[PDB]
DNA sequence: CTAGATCACATTTTAGGAAAAAAG
DNA sequence: CTTTTTTCCTAAAATGTGAT
DNA sequence: CTAGATCACATTTTAGGAAAAAAG
DNA sequence: CTTTTTTCCTAAAATGTGAT
């Protein structure tokens, strides 16, 4: 549709799994769009403890925040969850593109809209729920994601405890615990990195 | 719905895939359609390529896998 | 500038202090813009414990999130911090307005950009810092706000402990504590609702 | 800067205000300009209206209150 | 001390506080400094800004209230 | 039991697992059910899907591995 | 082992508006 | 006379307390 | 008083790629 | 012959542990 047009103006680059697309702190001058693949938005603290802010899959834009105000820094790091193809565009050229057609901007903003909603919910969670609560919630969310696997007893997902730690913001041990706990309570199944959240569907 | 009526073959998928659903007793796209990936994966001789295949054809035909629907 | 144009198409209403502009959960069909006044974006939990998500002053848009996807619910409550004038517009009519001029959309998105950045930082805070840390940080942030008062020893602000509680997400007692603590450490001054964060400027 | 040179009067503000900065020893907009609200509030006979006044004129003239600048 | 000889009046303050001290029988900066904050706050028409004012003059005037 | 008389072969499984049991000297569903999971996993060319397969046939076939 | 939540209530502080009192 | 500043007042809201 | 962080390390699990082995 | 599935293998990463 419009997208074809948009892309035809982007440069395209492949990023190998685990590589860094956006490096928090750098001058934001380009806009990215995920053609194929998945990636992880995350921020670290002084020591370096990471916190997963969000997972973005194909169709998503990345590093959009720099676009509206001239000369800002990337708001957070973005690591390639898997190997993935990415379309890039100078914020400049992109603005030009918008003049000829805001439909595209509409599309972009539309994502930020979503992203705000959720990140906001993220805040309320760290605010109101407890680890069991948050972990509980996330298993639901991860079950939502695309790479989720349809399973007889619900949804199946692969993700480490360390990871869920960085998602919900608690220790990896504590995740293991709350995880065994949820298994007793027969709510999820857990075999290594493979977890199955019953109840989905 | 109209599609789930016609049999799987209409999906024009690879031999391997066919012979697999075939041997797994799948007849109509209405059965397959409501089958879990994890299951199909246990299916002998049905691997990632074949699985990814099934999903993609169902995806084009507008369907999903592990579909939900009562009375079949 | 453009804004004059934009407003000329909005209906205008005055909201008395403490009134509710947006009621989380309701059908989002209108976009708002703050002409005069301040307001507070906040969300509650099951019990009803509120959590201040953000403070928006004049110039800000409100209830923009509903605009891109048809038929969603308001993402959170928005209470009038003070009495304030608000311009309103059907999302419909607003879209039309954008066709004739995306400049306006540009402006709107531009805010969401900002809002995401911060709300994201909000997450990292609940994630990495401790109450003293977060409270520490917020006193800085509140010092930033417009209604802040220039003071010889820095910035002066009026805000209750209960409030800071709902901001940083901890108990009101604990705020009082960490607050006395910061006063001993001679970092801030506190007389009732009036606090002065030294060091600003 | 050029503005902070001329005296406060150029601000064409209300009597009350004037007589107040006046009695508070303020001469050039360069002094006032770098004065804290909280201070001006202690100034007798200078109230919210008058204070809000000062800020607004400085705001139009492009200046702020409690300004910072060395050597004056 | 030599200053405590001088009248409150010679201090020049604010009409309001003036009339207060005045009709309160506080004629010399002595009578004044003899009182504490709480003392005058009870004085009619004398309040926050007033007290705070009366304080700030004796501030740079090397005199407190006690 | 009457089924344990029948050969593994009569069970029909998967070429791979077949040749395994076969060249592993497992001719009757008896010889088979006598072994546990760990037992066959050590069998060359017999692994995860294999074992998992051999299990699922005896699943609806009222037979376990012990 | 540490960092906060807690809980009832007596006590302190605030909002904000009438009205006296200066100022212009 | 009119404005703006100050004082003055109280129902209602905020606060501290401190060991488990 | 409660809810989590902790800490080192022996032990378990995973990624992902060669290559054997079926299938077409 | 060519593809796809399965097994098989290990450096590297994830995990549990449990009283303070
Ligand atoms: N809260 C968030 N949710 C989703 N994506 C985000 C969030 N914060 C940052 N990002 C993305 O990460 C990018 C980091 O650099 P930018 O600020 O250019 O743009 C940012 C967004 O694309
Ligand atoms: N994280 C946030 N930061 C700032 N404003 C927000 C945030 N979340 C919600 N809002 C505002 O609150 C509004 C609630 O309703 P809407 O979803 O229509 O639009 C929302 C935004 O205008």
């Amino acid at each position: 549709p419009t997208l074809e047009w948009f892309l035809s103006h982007c440069h395209i680059h492949k990023y190998p799994s685990k590589s860094t697309l956006i490096h928090q702190g750098e001058k934001a001058e380009t806009l990215y769009y995920i053609v194929k693949g998945s990636v992880a938005v995350l921020i670290k603290d002084e020591e370096g403890k990471e916190m997963i802010l969000s997972y973005l899959n194909q169709g998503d834009f990345i590093g959009e925040l720099g676009l509206f105000e001239e000369g800002q820094e990337r708001s957070a790091w973005v690591r390639a969850k898997t190997a993935c193809e990415v379309a890039e565009i100078s914020y400049k050229k992109f603005r030009q593109l918008i003049q000829v057609n805001p439909d595209i901007l509409m599309r972009l903003s539309a994502q930020m809209a979503r992203r705000l909603q959720v990140t906001s919910e993220k805040v309320g969670n760290l605010a109101f729920l407890d680890v069991t609560g948050r972990i509980a919630q996330t298993l639901l969310n991860l079950a939502k994601q695309p790479d989720a696997m349809t399973h007889p007893d619900g949804m199946q997902i692969k993700i480490t405890r360390q990871e869920i730690g960085q998602i919900v913001g608690c220790s990896r041990e504590t995740v293991g615990r709350i995880l065994k706990m949820l298994e007793d309570q027969n709510l999820i199944s857990a075999h290594g990195k493979t977890i199955v959240v019953y109840g989905t569907r | 719905d109209p599609i789930l009526l016609r049999p799987v073959d209409d999906l024009e998928l690879t031999v391997r895939s066919a012979n697999c659903l075939k041997a797994e007793a799948i007849h109509y796209i209405g059965d397959l359609v409501q089958r879990t990936e994890v299951e199909l994966l246990k299916t002998p001789n049905l691997g990632k390529k074949s699985l990814t295949e099934i999903k993609d054809v169902l995806a084009s035909r507008g369907l999903s896998l592990g579909m939900r629907l009562e009375n079949w």
